[PDB]
């Protein structure tokens, strides 16, 4: 317990998969261009996709854990 | 009572198609040729999960309301308890289910009884004064709503606590009250 | 993304553009 | 407040000088009228205020 | 309809354009184009002088746009030697 | 455009290496005391 | 004033090509934008929620006045690096009132005091700075759709100018070239904004449309669909600017690969600016009654990117080993703040607003202020790090890594606890200014029913604050990777200084040393201020916090 | 930072506490761990949690004489 | 006991401390001891200011909140008619 699942579902494993999680997204900052360009359109087509279609926000939440825990999901 | 099975595909349709383009994001992003119909060679995956994890938070989302038939923020919880359950099973491993269907379990949890405000939240419609005026001065409250609240005992004894403490006992255990005179007079 | 923006933007253009995209106006 | 006041109430007084068609402006009399009040109303409780001190004095 | 169809040729020529940063900075020119052209035909609809004079402004802001792109994308060039945007 | 040193994934994973988070096989870690004898 | 004080500067700065000026030219412009303080703070005798000037085109708000000062201090300071050399030389033999207005040093300064730096080489510097504060005050002050598109533009390109004006270095070309070209995909986004609302609406006036959507506000053929999804698209082209996610990944790359003088004022004046324009915005565009607009309104882009920006600005910041990359991201989780509060709009978040966006503009710059004295203090200093040998422009930014930082206590301690106490800040630690602004945005989302984003950013925070700590646990925790010269510091090599009187006529001649080199008192006053503030804010929070209800007040009354 | 008495150092001694120290770095999930981790984090407080609720204003010995009852509920 | 004037002036005596800190210069050195009554009067110079304009702003949220009062008490007088 202790020394054992306490620090795992807590400090060290938050510790461990967080600083994974965040690699990951430092990945995508190739600094290039045109990948830039089309993050940005990427951003700019969902924004109209949640607003316009009316969307309830529970797909917003669930599409932003879906991504952010598929970003834990390595390559 | 709602299509929980019509539903689910229009909520699989929705976040489903959102993976679609995320995965064609990926295929312009390859740096090898692969060719337009790469989409549902290597990226269909990608839009499957997005397929599935959807549906499968408004299935079960819309299954349980239909179970006892009253909405309210739980049952949010049940359908992304399981839109999580879903995420896990396409890496395969018992400790991501859990971790998945805990995590986005307990947001659209959060989120449904507090009213999450990207669609706004609920207008005053009355006067934000009084309201704040109102709960703040009413600092005596009527005896009865406290017991309701709090029952009685444990130390809130109120006047009549005896009275009725000794009808309370005689119908469950049939025993008359009657503390011993404990003294040689009287 | 070229239908996803055509569509959304469709509506945000108005009547006096949208005209002339067998009872036509005059 | 829902109420807008006009930053710029003087576009009551926009329009081309040339080329009018005759009973092409609307009459805004009422308008101009509503802004005098507000003129005198501010001036009047201006007033009324300056002369105050000068009793509490 | 001319104006969203040239808008997304802009859009796309800036986003989807793997030749040259050139070709980045003749996108823009086709988008602000496109806006340029909606807001004339608007005003023509709406006997406007203020669309058209609206317009004006966005052709000179598109040339100092276009000035300011290319002062940089020689400076850029001086010292990397390639203007060409490289994928793989 | 920018260098590989600023922007670069393999120096993120120098700064912080996946190996500073050990995974052993119960195979080589049957009590979880790092294979300790 | 700030346009005659450009076209006088250009006049000057277009006779000459001696760049000996660029100190003196940085020194006029101070004193320009301190007349423009004096000139808006005149025009300070007036309570109004609005007055249209020049024509309906522009507008006057005691908001827009107060925030205009504001910029206009902001960048005195920041103009302070370009108008100052970094460092010095003190003797307590040249330190009486009669000794600095009556008494001369000679010395060879040149090397001492970098004369020949390429931050005092840059002729128009300045001048191009002052065209981005032209455009950045204009903006707060523009009333119509046609003179936002124009504001806009000479406050962006500017800023693209600025990012490339070190002309030899591949790392600000690159950086310049990256920003003006995502900059141009924002003001493209900008210009569809405006011009799908003058298409269906027939005006060009801010004050028009406020008048149509407070119609269309009741409770068949022309339902008001375009304000609300036209002010998306022109609402996304300002959060890339402010670097709010997701359209946020240029700001790490442009603000590490510019220099650090730079990427001071290019980082904090666009935020200031563009964050003031829409909260009138907000404010003239919220439906009171709940209708079918109310369900699309396009505010909810803020709070998407205010949720997006609280956990991509702390987590991706967790594996940040670059300085300059660490201090955007925590740039993007403090907007995140800013958005927060700017979306629940109600007075204590107005107020809450107010207050978060000085504060945090004020700590930004105390936190590149020490960064910039830092690696000019390291001059005296040296180091065997293979790392810090292999890094690239170490002229442009002399402290690229939070390693560079490893035991910059036992160096200079006070500076290290003033970088210390400014981080703190970032974190939200009582009773440092940082968690008063922190709390006063939570208490209007608590108040408000915005009980997620409250949770969000608290659990969001405490994630932000693991990198935070890692940078003073290098600072503290480890001893100095550099050492002093050893000859600047060795006992046989001294420098000659001498000091004459009021008529060139000798007094006293000394003999120097390394020792006798320190940063120049412009900084290091600048940062004792800076930290004493956000030190001592909770005795000195009355007139501040008061300044920030009666804007509210006026914004929200009649 | 002072220095300290001699002391004859044991390695097995010494790696015995890196060990103990080190240890949390690597636990697993298991089907025994999950059960001994379930067993007293959740369901051995969840036990005494449903007993103090279920018996919770039930007894009061305070001045019960003869002939009354402990019990109050 | 925060007087605005006494604080401010305590304020400028710091803020030439912590320069000295960071500039790692002696404190108290003797010929430069004239900047703390000059740091330490620009303070004070600065709480007369402070302390004007919290006069000003006292008044301000003092019409304020009787202009709050009055738009209210006006307002449920027509609701009762
Ligand atoms: C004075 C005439 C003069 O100096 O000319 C010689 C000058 C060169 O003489 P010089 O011996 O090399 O000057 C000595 C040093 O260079 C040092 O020269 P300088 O910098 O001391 O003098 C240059 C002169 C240049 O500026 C002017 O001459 C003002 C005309 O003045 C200044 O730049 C400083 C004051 C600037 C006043 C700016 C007023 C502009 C109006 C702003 C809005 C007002 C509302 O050549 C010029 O042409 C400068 C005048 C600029 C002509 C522009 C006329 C077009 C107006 C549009
Ligand atoms: C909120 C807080 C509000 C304030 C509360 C109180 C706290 C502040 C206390 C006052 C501190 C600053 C004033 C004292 C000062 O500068 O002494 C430096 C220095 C003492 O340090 P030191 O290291 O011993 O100096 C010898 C070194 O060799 C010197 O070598 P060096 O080459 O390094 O010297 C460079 C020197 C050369 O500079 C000069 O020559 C000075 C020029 C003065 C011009 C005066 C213009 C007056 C009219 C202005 C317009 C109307 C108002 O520049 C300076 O020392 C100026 C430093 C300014 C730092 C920034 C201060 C202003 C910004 C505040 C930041 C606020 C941030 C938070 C809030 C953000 C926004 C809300 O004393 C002098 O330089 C003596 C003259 C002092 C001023 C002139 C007085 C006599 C005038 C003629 C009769
Ligand atoms: C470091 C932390 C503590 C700081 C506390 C001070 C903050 C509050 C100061 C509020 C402040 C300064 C604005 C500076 C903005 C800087 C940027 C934002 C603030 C960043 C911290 C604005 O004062 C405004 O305050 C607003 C709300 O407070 C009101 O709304 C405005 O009506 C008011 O003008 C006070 O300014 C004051 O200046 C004085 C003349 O010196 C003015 O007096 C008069 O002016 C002329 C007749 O007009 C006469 O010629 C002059 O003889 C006369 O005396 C005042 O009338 C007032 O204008
Ligand atoms: C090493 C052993 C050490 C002890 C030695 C023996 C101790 C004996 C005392 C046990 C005692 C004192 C509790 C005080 C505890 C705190 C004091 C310590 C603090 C320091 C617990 O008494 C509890 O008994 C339980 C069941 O009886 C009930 O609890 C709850 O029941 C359910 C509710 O619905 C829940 O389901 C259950 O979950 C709860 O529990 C309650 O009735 C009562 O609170 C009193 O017991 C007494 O209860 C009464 C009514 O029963 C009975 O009396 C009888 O009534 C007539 C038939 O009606 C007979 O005709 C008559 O002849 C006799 O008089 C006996 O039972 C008697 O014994
Ligand atoms: C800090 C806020 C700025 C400030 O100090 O306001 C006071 C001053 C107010 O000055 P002032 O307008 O009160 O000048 C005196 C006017 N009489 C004599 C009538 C009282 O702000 C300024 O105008 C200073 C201009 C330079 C600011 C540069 C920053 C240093
Ligand atoms: C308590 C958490 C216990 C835990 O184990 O978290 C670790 C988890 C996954 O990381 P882990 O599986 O341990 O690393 C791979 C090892 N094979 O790592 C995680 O899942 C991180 C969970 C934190 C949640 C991310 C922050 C969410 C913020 C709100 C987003 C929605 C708005
Ligand atoms: C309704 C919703 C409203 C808005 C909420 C959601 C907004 C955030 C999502 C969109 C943000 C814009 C950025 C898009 C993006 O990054 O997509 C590109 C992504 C890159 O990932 P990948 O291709 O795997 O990288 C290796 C390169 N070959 O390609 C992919 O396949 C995406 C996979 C990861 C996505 C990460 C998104 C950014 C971080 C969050
Ligand atoms: C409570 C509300 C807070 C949300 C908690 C959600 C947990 C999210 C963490 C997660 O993503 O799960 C991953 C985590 C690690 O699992 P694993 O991959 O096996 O790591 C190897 C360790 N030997 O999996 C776990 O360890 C979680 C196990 C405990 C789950 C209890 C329910």
């Amino acid at each position: 317990l202790d020394k054992g699942s306490i620090e795992l579902f807590g400090p060290y494993g938050l510790e461990r998969g967080l600083v994974k999680l965040s690699k990951n997204i430092s990945s995508l900052s190739t600094s290039h261009v045109t990948t830039y360009a089309l993050y940005i359109l990427v951003g700019f087509i969902l924004y109209l996709i949640y607003n316009n279609l009316l969307l309830d926000y529970s797909y917003l939440l669930l599409i932003i854990i879906l991504l952010l825990l598929l970003m834990m999901i390595g390559e | 009572p709602k299509d929980a099975v019509h539903l689910g595909l229009k909520g699989a349709a929705v976040v489903g198609g959102i993976g679609l383009l995320f995965a064609a994001v990926r295929t312009s992003l390859a740096r090898k040729n692969v060719g337009p119909w790469a989409i549902f060679t290597r990226n269909g995956k990608l839009a499957a999960t997005f397929a599935a994890v959807g549906g499968a938070y408004d299935f079960t989302r819309a299954a349980a309301a239909n179970l006892r038939e009253k909405e309210d923020w739980v049952n949010n919880g049940i359908g992304g308890l399981f839109a999580g359950a879903t995420m896990g099973l396409t890496t395969g491993r018992i400790p991501r289910v859990l971790g998945f269907a805990a995590l986005t379990g307990v947001v659209l949890a959060t989120a449904e009884y507090a009213g999450s405000g990207l669609r706004g939240v609920f207008k005053r419609d009355v006067d934000e004064y009084e309201r704040k005026e109102f709960l703040r001065k009413n600092r005596r409250r009527p005896i009865e709503e406290t017991l309701a609240e709090i029952g009685e005992g444990r130390g809130i004894k109120p006047p009549g606590y005896y009275e009725r403490r000794a009808q309370r006992l005689k119908e469950k255990y049939g025993v008359d009250i009657n503390p011993v005179c404990a003294d040689p007079d009287q | 993304v070229g239908i996803i923006i055509s569509s959304f933007l469709f509506k945000m253009l108005p009547y006096g553009v949208i005209i002339s995209n067998k009872n036509d106006l005059f | 407040s829902r109420h807008i006041e006009l930053k710029y109430p003087e576009v009551f007084s926009h329009g081309s000088p040339f080329n009018v068609p005759a009973g092409f402006y609307p009459n805004l009399d009422h308008v101009i009228e509503h802004y005098r009040k507000q003129h005198l109303e501010e001036e009047e409780r201006k007033a009324k205020k300056l002369a105050a001190a000068a009793a509490a004095a | 309809n001319i104006t969203l169809i040239l808008f997304l040729i802009g859009i796309l020529g800036f986003v989807l354009n793997r030749k040259n940063i050139i070709l980045m900075l003749i996108s823009i020119e086709i988008m602000l184009l496109s806006i340029t052209f909606l807001i004339l035909l608007s005003s023509l609809n709406m006997d406007d002088i203020i669309g058209q004079t609206y317009a004006i402004y966005i052709i000179v802001v598109a040339g100092a746009e276009s000035a300011i792109g290319l002062g940089i994308l020689v400076a850029f060039y001086r010292l990397r030697g390639s203007i060409a945007i490289e994928y793989k | 455009f920018l260098p590989e040193a600023m922007v670069g994934r393999s120096k993120i994973d120098e700064k912080y290496p996946d190996s500073d988070y050990p995974t052993l096989t119960d195979k080589e870690d049957p009590d979880m005391n790092g294979g300790y004898i | 004033m700030i346009m005659i004080s450009i076209l006088s500067l250009l006049l000057s700065t277009s006779v000459t090509l001696r760049r000996d000026m660029s100190i003196l030219f940085n020194r006029i412009s101070i004193i320009a934008l301190a007349y423009c303080i004096l000139h808006d703070t005149m025009s300070l005798s007036f309570i109004s929620k609005g007055i249209g000037l020049h024509g309906g085109l522009l507008h006057i708000t005691n908001l827009t006045q107060i925030f205009h000062i504001f910029i206009f201090i902001i960048s005195i300071l920041i103009l302070q690096l370009t108008s100052f050399y970094p460092r010095k030389v003190w003797i307590p033999e040249y330190s009486s009132l009669k000794d600095i207005f009556f008494n001369k040093i000679l010395y060879y300064r040149t090397k001492i005091i970098n004369k020949m730096g390429e931050h005092m080489k840059i002729i128009e510097y300045p001048l191009i700075l002052l065209f981005v504060i032209s455009g950045a005050v204009f903006l707060i002050s523009t009333n119509d759709l046609v003179s936002i598109f124009l504001s806009i533009e000479l406050q962006s390109y500017g800023l693209y100018l600025l990012s490339t004006i070190y002309r030899n270095s591949e790392l600000s070309t690159t950086g310049g070239l990256i920003y003006f070209l995502l900059g141009g995909l924002s003001s493209c986004f900008i210009l569809l904004g405006t011009s799908l609302l003058y298409v269906n609406s027939g005006t060009t006036s801010l004050d028009g449309l406020y008048i149509l959507n407070s119609i269309s506000d009741v409770n068949s053929w022309y339902k008001p669909y375009y304000l609300n999804f036209s002010l998306l698209i022109f609402s996304i082209g300002f959060l890339f600017k402010v670097s709010a996610a997701p359209f946020h990944f240029w700001s790490p790359d442009v603000y590490d690969a510019i220099p650090t003088i730079v990427t001071t004022f290019v980082a904090i004046i666009a935020k200031i600016s563009i964050f003031i324009f829409l909260l009138e915005l907000v404010y003239y565009t919220n439906s009171n009654a709940n209708s079918y607009l109310s369900e699309f309104s396009w505010t909810y882009a803020l709070l998407i990117s205010s949720l997006l920006s609280l956990i991509i600005g702390t987590v991706v910041g967790l594996t940040q080993f670059r300085i300059k990359r660490l201090l955007a991201y925590s740039t993007i989780s403090h907007v995140g703040f800013i958005l927060l509060a700017l979306s629940v709009s109600s007075i204590e978040s107005t107020q809450a607003f107010i207050f978060y966006l000085i504060q945090y503009s004020i700590s930004n710059l105390n936190a590149f202020f020490i960064l910039i004295t830092i690696g000019f203090s390291l001059y005296g200093y040296v180091t065997n790090n293979k790392e810090y040998k292999s890094l690239l422009d170490k002229n442009n930014s002399p402290i690229q890594l939070i390693s560079q930082l490893k035991g910059y206590f036992y160096i200079n301690p006070l500076l290290s606890l003033s970088l210390a106490i400014t981080i703190f800040s970032f974190v939200g630690v009582p009773p440092l200014v940082g968690f008063f602004a922190k709390q006063m945005v939570l208490s209007a989302a608590l108040d408000n029913g915005y009980i997620f984003l409250s949770l969000i950013a608290i659990i969001t925070s405490v994630i932000g604050a693991v990198y935070y700590l890692n940078v003073i646990k290098e600072i503290f925790f480890y001893s100095p990777e550099h050492e002093v010269n050893p000859v600047l510091n060795e006992s046989d090599s001294n420098f000659s200084l001498r000091i004459l009187n009021e008529k060139n006529v000798l007094i006293r001649s000394v003999l120097l040393k390394g020792r006798n080199i320190f940063i120049s008192s412009p900084f290091s006053i600048t940062i004792s201020i800076i930290t004493n503030v956000i030190l001592l804010f909770i005795f000195m929070n009355k007139e501040w916090l008061s300044m920030g209800t009666i804007l509210v007040q006026i914004l929200f009354s009649a | 930072g002072l220095q300290h008495y001699k002391i004859a150092m044991d390695p097995a001694l010494v790696r015995l506490g890196s060990m103990i120290s080190n240890r949390y770095k690597y636990f697993r999930w298991t089907k025994r761990t999950a059960l001994v981790s379930f067993m007293y984090v959740v369901v051995v407080p969840s036990t005494i949690g449903y007993l103090a609720y279920k018996t919770d204003g039930l007894w009061d010995l305070r001045a019960k004489r003869r002939g009354d009852l402990i019990s109050e509920r | 006991m925060v007087n605005r004037i006494l604080f401010w002036t305590g304020f400028g005596l710091a803020v030439r401390f912590w320069q000295l800190g960071i500039e790692m210069r002696p404190f108290f050195n003797r010929k430069s001891l004239w900047a703390y009554p000059l740091f330490g009067g620009v303070g004070a110079s600065f709480g007369y200011w402070l302390q004007s304009i919290d006069e000003k702003q006292t008044k301000m949220l003092e019409e304020r909140k009787q202009a709050i009062l009055e738009k209210r008490a006006r307002r449920a007088q027509r609701q009762a008619e």
